[PDB]
């Protein structure tokens, strides 16, 4: 199985690597 | 208030000045060797000492004011027109959640969560991937007799399912809708301290700061108070961007006000992440070991 985190390869939807802020649900 | 000695006249070597404020990830310390990062770090070093001068004279009277000086410094390093300026300038508001996905440059954190002595096995129930086994580190604090949940790290362990499932989801919803989900709900992520706790934590940081600018502490007591201040500020993550840099700036400025010239964090030790992965007393006890005090 892939290493942790390595399931996300060649994915155009990959998240960017910094803190993001969202409205509470 | 009694004047403090102020920054040491014996300074770190330039090589070390140029590592103050560096994020020396164990899987990629290449960035710490670039000219722009060395200049950023040396600038942080000098600005820390300028703030320590002022602390030592009674010119910075609260932690909030010191944090503002750290923020002014951090903003000054952004390029003209940087679209992230507002985020680096702003506290997090209680109507929002904050999330950092554990993607690059944070990949070294994945094993730290999975292998953590205090990790828990949980089932995360996600509307797209379904039920996922996760390793979870639940950082907490205790203040005034009450628990405060801080940062929560999650790492999903069924990686073959994730690769296959994420491929699936992308085509149906469009890379747009999957990216929206992953920015907030990436299977590997940090969900940060609820911003609703910032008023109480800010008050505590002001109390720690007032304690830490006293002229009667031993060096051991001072270093512990600096470590504690760093832990609370980094773990609270008060601002939308830049909190780690600001917390390190503040901790070092307090040290410098007392004539302490703290060295860079060791290669592989990213201080805010070390803080978020620890309880308070654990962090205080390990703080010296995180600093590169070798000759």
């Amino acid at each position: 199985a892939p290493k942790f985190g390595d399931w996300d390869e060649n994915n155009p939807s990959s998240a960017d690597g910094y803190t993001h802020i969202f409205n509470k649900v | 208030f009694r004047a403090l000695p102020g920054p040491s006249q014996r300074q770190l070597e330039v090589y070390d000045q140029c590592l103050i404020g560096a994020a020396r990830w164990p899987d990629d310390s290449s960035k710490s060797n670039t000219p722009e990062n060395r200049a950023y770090c040396q600038s942080m070093y000098n600005s820390i000492r300028s703030a320590g001068d002022e602390i030592s004279r009674g010119g910075i009277t609260s932690f909030e004011e010191l944090w503002g000086r750290a923020t002014e410094w951090r903003l000054s390093k952004l390029q003209r027109g940087e679209p992230l300026y507002s985020a680096f300038a702003s506290e997090r508001t209680s109507d929002t959640d904050a999330v950092t996905p554990l993607v690059k440059p944070y990949k070294s954190v994945l094993a730290r969560v999975v292998d953590h002595e205090d990790a828990h096995d949980e089932i995360m129930q996600d509307n797209l991937f379904g039920d996922l086994n996760v390793k979870v580190y639940r950082q907490t604090a205790y203040l005034h007799g009450n628990v405060i949940p801080l940062n929560t790290f999650r790492v999903a362990t069924d990686t073959e399912y994730l690769r296959d499932r994420v491929a699936h989801l992308r085509t149906e919803l469009g890379a747009k809708a999957l990216k929206q989900h992953l920015q907030r709900y990436n299977p590997d992520r940090i969900d940060h301290t609820n911003a609703s706790y910032l008023p109480i934590i800010k008050d505590h940081l002001n109390d720690l700061y007032r304690q830490a600018i006293s002229s009667d502490l031993s060096q051991a007591e001072l270093i512990s108070l600096i470590a504690r201040t760093h832990w609370w500020a980094a773990s609270a993550m008060p601002d939308q961007r830049g909190s780690a840099a600001k917390a390190e700036f503040a901790a070092r400025a307090i040290a410098s006000a007392h004539g302490i010239e703290l060295p860079p964090f060791r290669n592989g030790n990213v201080s805010d992440i070390e803080a978020m992965l620890s309880g308070e007393e654990e962090f205080v006890e390990k703080y010296r070991s995180l600093l590169d005090s070798d000759c």
